[PDB]
């Protein structure tokens, strides 16, 4: 399991003089994550003599 | 330059259009202060989004008509301005050029009898007028120098009151617009034309307050 930042996000910018619209802005994700593994599991078979 | 404090529109506050007063030629500039209606809508102020319009109410059509020249860049054009006054009676023919009217890229040579020479300035192509005066009654000859390729373009005929494309402008930390009131020298004085602003304020989130006066442009000889 991990993580993943999507975004940051804007922050109220550059108000000279209050006109009180963009107080909080907007932040972005975290996304946490996961994955697994995977495997092969093959066999094979001589008898006794055939391999002698 | 003129200037005006709109109706705040609370119930309490001649004709009703105020009145202006023009004279022919002249290019002013106009102020009209908003404060009284937009500040208490707390908002964020006027917006760019001015309207204007012009009608006249009494126009007293002119007697000399309009005309177009069309020539390429760097001919000598020639032209005639006899045409241009069909007159009812019988009288005489007084061509003048106003030299306070003239071209502006060019020079013109008033001949005798409704003739003139427009030697268009060297290395220059555009558009380019002169307001004549057969005998009092002013009208516009406009000539546009071609760029020799194929062609230009038909310009308008700019009318006797006018409010300019681009010259507005408006202070939202003031509530002040400013605009350009122009009237060209083809105006007959006594005449009075109507000009409605309508002028639209937004709130905190983005929606109008629209607002719409009128005034009473008089256009009158000697200021």
């Amino acid at each position: 399991t991990y993580m993943k930042i999507a975004d940051y996000g804007q922050l109220g910018e550059y108000t000279c003089d209050a006109k009180c619209d963009a107080e909080f802005g907007e932040p972005g994700n975290i996304r946490h994550l996961e994955g697994k593994t995977y495997d092969y599991r093959g066999v094979f078979c001589f008898n006794r003599k055939n391999l002698q | 330059m003129y200037f005006f404090s709109v109706d705040p529109r609370n119930g309490a506050s001649s004709c009703c259009c105020e009145s202006i007063s023009a004279r022919p030629g002249e290019v002013n500039g106009v102020m009209v202060s908003y404060a009284a209606w937009s500040a208490p809508l707390r908002g964020h102020g006027l917006t760019n989004k001015t309207t204007f319009e012009i009608d006249g109410v009494s126009v007293t059509p002119p007697k000399v008509s309009n005309a177009f020249g069309r020539t390429k860049v760097g001919v000598v054009f020639e032209g005639t301005l006899s045409d241009l006054f069909p007159n009812p009676e019988g009288e005489q023919v007084e061509y003048e050029i106003s030299e306070l009217n003239g071209p502006s890229n060019g020079v013109v040579e008033l001949g005798a009898n409704g003739a003139f020479t427009y030697t268009p300035g060297a290395l220059f192509t555009g558009v380019d007028r002169f307001w004549f005066s057969i005998n009092g009654n002013i009208g516009e000859y406009v000539i546009s120098v071609d760029p020799t390729t194929s062609e230009l373009p038909q310009p308008p005929f700019t009318t006797p009151v006018y409010v300019p494309a681009a010259r507005r402008s408006v202070d939202p930390r003031t509530h002040v617009l400013k605009f350009v009131l122009g009237v060209s020298p083809a105006a007959i004085p006594g005449d009075v034309y109507r000009l409605t602003v309508r002028q639209v304020a937004i709130d905190c989130d983005g929606n109008e307050f629209v607002h719409i006066s009128c005034y009473d442009i008089s256009i009158g000889s000697c200021g």
